RNA sequence: CAGAAGAAUCAUCGAAUCUUUGAACGCACAUUGCGCCUUUGGGUUCUACCAAAGGCAUGCCUGUUUGAGUGUCAU
RNA sequence: GGACAUGGGUUAGUCGAUCCUAAGAGAUAGGGAAGCUCCGUAUGAAAGGCACGAUUUUUCGUGCCUAUCGAAAGGG
RNA sequence: UUGGAUAUGCCAUAUAAAGCGCUUUCGAAGAGUCGAGUUGUUUGGGAAUGCAGCUCUAAAUGGGUGGUAAAUUUCAUCUAA
RNA sequence: UUGACCUCAAAUCAGGUAGGACUACGCGCUGAACUUAAGCAUAUCAAUAAGCGCAGGAAAAGAAAAUAACCAUGAUUCCCUCAGUAACGGCGAGUGAAGCGGGAAAAGCUCAAAUUUGAAAUCUGGCAACAUUUCUUUUGUUGUCCGAGUUGUAAUUUCAA
C-alpha cells in the first residue's frame, strides 16, 4: 500500500518536497477560515491511523490556532497579590494548542463526536490542525461495533473532559512512578481524606 | 401614571384581588387556621414595586 | 470571491514559487497523441460494472 | 392603523405579472408556458392597467395571482424538475 | 350525566353538535348566574363543564387515534405520536445496533462460548 | 452627602421587570437582568450566593413535567392502555 | 465563450429554493379554532351603568375575551344573538378584564336582545 | 353553607389538555408592538375587509436539488 | 375622612403609544479568548433586486443596479 | 410482566468457518512525535517529577525506564506517540 | 462547444442533532488572599475558595513504552499496610509519596501499518413490500433505484502474536 510510503515520506518534513508544501497549505490555510471544514484529509494516512475511516458519518476540519505562550487577563498587567503571583507574560497554559484546536472545533460542530486530532502545518503565527469528528446520530456509525461506543452518552465531549489522546496527555495520565499525581484532585483527594474507622 | 403599559396593568390588576379580606365561609371551615389576611396591603405604606 | 482568489492565487503562487524536483515532474505529462491511444486501451479494459 | 400605501391591495393585489410570476413559481418562460398550456391560465387584463402595475404605464400581461398561487401546488411542476434531473 | 363509552361510540359531527349545544348551555346558565341563579343551577354549571371537557376529550382521541392508523408503518410519524419517554432515551443505541458485532466477534462466541461447568468434591 | 431634598428628586426607574424571572431587576439602560442575567442564555448563578439559588432554584416552582416523567418511571414508561 | 462583467461586483446568483415537502406533519392532528365564539363572549354586564346604556344608546354590554378584538365581537354577537352590531368600543377594566360596549342597529332592540338573553 | 344524586376535595395513572412566556426559535419588546408564507372559511358587505389553521431562529451532519469559478482537463 | 366595609366606575379611524430617525445600543460577516465572552455594524461577506422574450438544444436565456432597537417633550 | 433451562416445530448452502500442531521461513507495529535545550508552572522527586510555551529535531534491535548530572560498556524490563 | 471532475455556495430542500436546567459525587481549565512562619519576600494556606467548561448513574482509570533486581511479580480502581516513611523545605515553619505484602472485585480486547484483485466482497438514504413491539408510540428484514466509497468500505492480522 501506499500508506507506508505517505508515514516515511511525512518523517522528512524538512525535505524540499515538505518544505515547499508547508508554504503553499500554509498559506492556502491563512487565507480560509479559522475553523473550516476540510473536504477530505490532507494527511490520510495520519487520519487512518488515528481512526478515520472513509465513509459517511466522518468528518474532518481544519483550524489554525495561534500559538506562543499565555496572556494572563488581569488589566494593565496587574495582579493585586503576593509577588510569587506578579508574572503576566511568560505564563503557559497548561493544555496544549492540539487540545485547544479540538475543543474549539468541537463547540463549533455541537453535533459531533470529536474522535482525535493531528498536526498538518505550522508557522510564526499559528499551528495548524485536523479534527477527526464522527456523527454519532448517522446510521453508519450507530451501526458500526468498531465505533458504537462514541455514540453513547458518556462522550460527550470527550476532548472537553480531557479524554481525547492530546487531553490524557496534557493532564499526566500514564502507567508508573514518574506521574504518581495522576488525575490530580483523585491522588490528592486520596491522601488528604482522613479516614476515621468506627473502631480506632 | 395615566400612560400605563398592558403589562403593569395585569400586575395591578392581580394586586387589586389580591389586597382583598377573606371570604366568611372560610373561617368556618373544619380544620381551618386561617382568619386574616396576612398579605394585605395599603397604597400609601408599602409600595408594589414594579 | 475569496474561493475565485484562493483558486487564481494558488495557480500564480505554483507559478511563481521554487517548485522541488519531485512535485515539478507531475508538470510534464503525456502528449495528446499518446494519450488518446492509451486511453483507447484501456477502454477496451474498463472493470465490469456493478449490474453486470 | 397608520396610512397604508397604496398599490398594496385591490387590482395591485389580485393581478400578477408574467415576470413576477415567473419568480413566483420558480419557473423558465418555456416550463411556465407549458402549465399554461396544459392548465387553463390565459392573461387577464384589468380595467386599470396603469393602477394594478403600480403606477407604471408600461405594457405588461397580467395574470390573477390566484392562478398563479394555484400553479404553486401543481404536481406538473415537480416532474418537469424530476425530468431536468433525469 | 353524559358518559364516556356512549360517546365515543358515536360519530364526530354528532358529537359536534353536542358540544355546540353544551357549549350554548354552559352560556345559558353564567347568564342565569350573574341574573340570580339558585343552587341546582350553579351546580349545572359544574356539570356542564365537566361534559364538555368529557366530549372534547372524545373527539381529540378519535383524531389521535385516525392519525395513528392512517401512519401506521410509515418510517416518519408526527413527533406527538412518536414515544416520549426521555430525550436520553429517545437518543440512546437501540438494543438492535447495541448487539452488532463484528464478524471477528461472532467467531469467537460462536466457537468459544462462555461454557457450563462444575467441579466435583 | 445630602439626604432629604434629594431623594425628591428619584422619580426615574433604573430597573424593570424582567420578562424570564418575573422580578424588578431588569437594568433598561442595560438591556439585562440583575437578577438571571436575561438576556443572556445561561441563568446568573454564583457559587458565593448559595442562598440565592435556593430561592429560585429546582422545586421552588411547579415541576409539573418532572412530577409526571417520575411517576412514568416509577411504572418503567410504558404507553398504551391497560386491558 | 467568455462572459462580460460591466458591473466589477460579482453577486451571488440566483439559485432554486425549493418548497417544503415533508415526509410527515409534525403534528398529527390540527387544532381547533382556539377562539371561538363561546370563548369571545364570557357574560353580559347588568350593572346599573350598563342598564341605562340597553335603555337609551341602544347599546348591551358584555365581559369578553381579552384576545377579542372589535371584529371577533362583531362576529361573536352576529353569530350568537343573530342580531348585527352598528358600533363596538372596547376597553380593558382595571381588574383585568374587558369589557365591550356594542351598539345595535335602529333594526334591533336591545331592551328586547337582552330579555332573550335573559340577564334583564 | 348551598347543592345535587358507580359517589368521592378518593387512590392509581399507560390516554389527553397543557394559556402568555422561558435554552425560546419570524423580528421585537418599560410597546398584547411589527412582519412574511401556504391553505381554508366568513358574510346586508366578496378586486375590499376579517377570521381560523399550519408555518418562517442559528450552528453543524447525511443526502437531494439549484448553482459559481481566467480551479483541473477532456472534447 | 385619601381610613374600614360593600358595590360601581376609565368606551377613540382623528388624543397619544404604535411609525421615523437622534445621541446611543446591537445581532450578522469576520477576528480574538482556556473560557464566561470580547471586539466588530457594508467591514477582507457569493450580504437582492428589476425588466424583456411566438418556448430557448420543450435541461433559460438577454440586459440593468446598509439588520434591528432606541423620543407618551423631536419628526408625524 | 421478565429470566435461564426443557419439550418439540420450522428456517437454516458448511460449497464455510475455526482451534490446535511444524515451519531453516517471514513477520508491515502509530513523527513537529520521542528525545534534547530553555522558560514558566507543578511534584516528596532532590543535576526538572509531570504538564505547557519556544528553539532544535531522531531512530531502526531501534525507542522508552531502571529515582546523582556526563561519556562509555553491559544487563534486565517494557513496546509510547 | 458541450461534458467530466475538483473546490466553494444557496434552499422554510429530505431527515436529524446541539444549547438550557441540574451539579452532592466525575473529568478539566483558571486561580487568590486572609492564615502560619510569633515580623516578612521563598515557603504555608493551596495545586484550596471564587470564576469557567463538560459528563454519568457513577465518572475517571484500565489490559504495561508497569514494577522490580526476587526462587521474581503481572490491566485499572478502592481498602489496610507501607508511612508521618524515602524525600522536599529562609533544611525554618512545614510539607510528603511509591514498589512490595494482605484484602474487596476481577474480564478482557479493538484498530493503523497486508493485493479481495478470478471480481467493493462494504455502507447511508429514496421507494415498495413484509415483520416486529413495554408501544398503532418501538425495532428490523428483503427487494429495487439513487448515491457514498478505490485519495480504501468489508473479510483476514494486533506482537500475548
Ligand atoms: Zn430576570
Amino acid at each position: 500500500g501506499a500508506y507506508k510510503y505517505l508515514e516515511e515520506l511525512a518523517k522528512k518534513k524538512q525535505s524540499d518536497v515538505n518544505l515547499f508544501l508547508s508554504r503553499v497549505r500554509a498559506w492556502e490555510y491563512r487565507q480560509m477560515n479559522v475553523i473550516h471544514r476540510a473536504s477530505r484529509p490532507s494527511r490520510p494516512d495520519k487520519a487512518r491511523r488515528l481512526g478515520y475511516k472513509a465513509k459517511q458519518g466522518y468528518v474532518i476540519y481544519r483550524i489554525r490556532v495561534r500559538r506562543g505562550g499565555r496572556k494572563r487577563p488581569v488589566p494593565k498587567g496587574q495582579t493585586y497579590g503576593k509577588p510569587v503571583h506578579q508574572g503576566v507574560n511568560h505564563l503557559k497554559y497548561q493544555r496544549s494548542a492540539r487540545c485547544t484546536a479540538e475543543e474549539r472545533v468541537g463547540r463549533y460542530c455541537s453535533n459531533l463526536r470529536v474522535l482525535n486530532s493531528y498536526w498538518v502545518n505550522q508557522d510564526a503565527t499559528y499551528k495548524f490542525f485536523e479534527v477527526i469528528l464522527v456523527d454519532p446520530s448517522h446510521k453508519a456509525i450507530r451501526r458500526d461495533p468498531r465505533i458504537n461506543w462514541i455514540v453513547n452518552p458518556v462522550h460527550k465531549h470527550r476532548e472537553s473532559r480531557g479524554l481525547t489522546s492530546i487531553g490524557k496527555k496534557s493532564r499526566g495520565i500514564g502507567k508508573g512512578h514518574r506521574f504518581n499525581n495522576s488525575p490530580q484532585h483523585a491522588t490528592w483527594l486520596r491522601h488528604n481524606t482522613l479516614s476515621l474507622r468506627r473502631y480506632r | 401614571p395615566s400612560h400605563k403599559s398592558f403589562r403593569t396593568k395585569q400586575k395591578l390588576a392581580k394586586a387589586a384581588r389580591q389586597n382583598r379580606p377573606i371570604p366568611q365561609w372560610i373561617r368556618l371551615r373544619t380544620g381551618n387556621t386561617v382568619h386574616y389576611n396576612m398579605k394585605r396591603r395599603h397604597w400609601r405604606r408599602t409600595k408594589l414595586n414594579i | 470571491p475569496e474561493y475565485i482568489r484562493l483558486q487564481r492565487r494558488r495557480k500564480i503562487l505554483n507559478l511563481r514559487l521554487k517548485v522541488p524536483p519531485a512535485i515539478a515532474q507531475f508538470q510534464k505529462t503525456l502528449d495528446k497523441n499518446t494519450a488518446t491511444q492509451v486511453f483507447k486501451l484501456l477502454n477496451k479494459y474498463r472493470p465490469e460494472t456493478a449490474a453486470e | 392603523a397608520r396610512v397604508k400605501q397604496k398599490g398594496k391591495a385591490g387590482a395591485a393585489r389580485i393581478y400578477i405579472t408574467r415576470n413576477q410570476a415567473l419568480k413566483k413559481l420558480q419557473l423558465t418562460l418555456a416550463d411556465f408556458r407549458r402549465i399554461c398550456i396544459l392548465k387553463g391560465v390565459y392573461p387577464r387584463e384589468p380595467k386599470n392597467k396603469k393602477k394594478a402595475n403600480k403606477g407604471s404605464t408600461a405594457p405588461v400581461t397580467f395574470y390573477y395571482t390566484k392562478d398563479i398561487q394555484y400553479l404553486l401546488h401543481e404536481p406538473i411542476v415537480q416532474k418537469f424538475r424530476e425530468y431536468k434531473v433525469f | 350525566a353524559l358518559k364516556t363509552f356512549e360517546l365515543r361510540k358515536q360519530s364526530q359531527e354528532n358529537l359536534a353538535e353536542q358540544l355546540q349545544e353544551l357549549r350554548q348551555e354552559l352560556a345559558s346558565l353564567r347568564v342565569q348566574k350573574i341574573a340570580g341563579g339558585s343552587g341546582s343551577k350553579l351546580s349545572k354549571i359544574k356539570t356542564t363543564r365537566k361534559d364538555i371537557a368529557r366530549i372534547l376529550t372524545v373527539i381529540n382521541e378519535s383524531n389521535r387515534l385516525a392519525a395513528r392508523e392512517a401512519y401506521k408503518n410509515k418510517k416518519y410519524i408526527p413527533l406527538d405520536l412518536r414515544q416520549k419517554k426521555t430525550r436520553a432515551i429517545r437518543r440512546a443505541l437501540t438494543p438492535y445496533e447495541q448487539s452488532r458485532k463484528t464478524l471477528k466477534q461472532i467467531k469467537k462466541e460462536r466457537y468459544f462460548p462462555l461454557r457450563k461447568y462444575a467441579l466435583k468434591a | 452627602t445630602k439626604g432629604t431634598q434629594s431623594f425628591g428628586m428619584r422619580h426615574n426607574k433604573s430597573h424593570t421587570i424582567c420578562r424570564r424571572c418575573g422580578k424588578r431587576s431588569f437594568h433598561i439602560q442595560k438591556s439585562t437582568c440583575a437578577c438571571c442575567g436575561y438576556p443572556a442564555a445561561k441563568t446568573r448563578s454564583y457559587n458565593w450566593g448559595a442562598k440565592a439559588k435556593r430561592r429560585r432554584t429546582t422545586g421552588t416552582g411547579r415541576m409539573s413535567y418532572l412530577k409526571k416523567v417520575h411517576r412514568s418511571f416509577k411504572n418503567g414508561f410504558r404507553s398504551g392502555k391497560p386491558a | 465563450a467568455k462572459k462580460v462583467r460591466t458591473s466589477t461586483t460579482f453577486r451571488r446568483p440566483k439559485t432554486l429554493q425549493l418548497s417544503r415537502k415533508p415526509k410527515y406533519a409534525r403534528k398529527s392532528v390540527a387544532h381547533a379554532p382556539r377562539l371561538d365564539e363561546y370563548k369571545i363572549i364570557v357574560n353580559p354586564i347588568n350593572s346599573e351603568s350598563a342598564m341605562k346604556k340597553i335603555e337609551d344608546d341602544n347599546t348591551l354590554v358584555f365581559h369578553v375575551h381579552l384576545k377579542a378584538n372589535k371584529f371577533t365581537i362583531k362576529e361573536a354577537v352576529r353569530k350568537l344573538y343573530s342580531v348585527e352590531p352598528v358600533k363596538i368600543n372596547t376597553l380593558i377594566r382595571p381588574n383585568g378584564t374587558k369589557k365591550a360596549f356594542v351598539k345595535l342597529s335602529a333594526d334591533a332592540d336591545a331592551l328586547d336582545v337582552a330579555n332573550r338573553i335573559g340577564f334583564l
